[PDB]
């Protein structure tokens, strides 16, 4: 098995909250 | 103050607590409980946990709401990560709108399935278009998919 990262947890975040205020 | 409640959750999440931002996201769902961003929120801070089948239970409880505001990547990213590649292929492929997250999840999904010449098509697209600090990274999982084709 060659070296692969999980780079989709990378983008696992919260969206905006900007407008929930 | 449902304002104030959001301010703690972003203030929490910024600084990476999401065991406490999921404290505060859960007060905000007891008044609102079918606020789409506190949903999309909980789901985040249980993938962050490792909590990734309670992450999935979350957006499956709550389908019709979620319905095309929708966590597509989130419910793909669980399904990956709970040996479900099937699912999470099915799940990428029906979203409603594609997004770079779907496209960096869905060549990890096509690596998995060992459908090599569709992943190098698309981790040469991410590395070109991704401008962010994982540029090493990217091209380690490239250099991959092409010592698997040979
Ligand atoms: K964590």
């Amino acid at each position: 098995k060659p070296l692969f990262f999980d780079l989709a947890l990378n983008h696992v975040a919260f969206p905006p909250l900007e407008d929930k205020l | 103050s449902v304002p104030a409640l959001w301010s703690e959750v972003n203030r929490y999440g910024q600084n990476g607590d999401f065991t406490r931002a999921l404290k505060t996201v859960n007060k905000i769902l007891q008044i609102n409980k079918d606020d789409v961003t506190a949903l999309h929120c909980k789901v985040v801070c249980l993938i962050q946990n490792g909590s990734f089948k309670e992450a999935l239970n979350v957006i499956n409880t709550h389908t019709k709401v979620l319905a095309n505001n929708s966590l597509s990547f989130e419910k793909a990213y669980c399904e990956y990560r709970l040996n479900r590649i099937e699912n999470a292929l099915k799940t990428i492929e029906s979203a409603n709108q594609q997004t770079d997250k779907l496209k960096e999840l869905y060549g990890q999904v096509l690596y998995r399935l060992e459908r090599y010449d569709e992943c190098l098509a698309v981790y040469r697209d991410l590395v070109r278009n991704s401008q962010d600090d994982y540029d090493e990274e990217r091209k380690t999982n490239l250099s991959a998919v092409v010592a698997a084709q040979s």
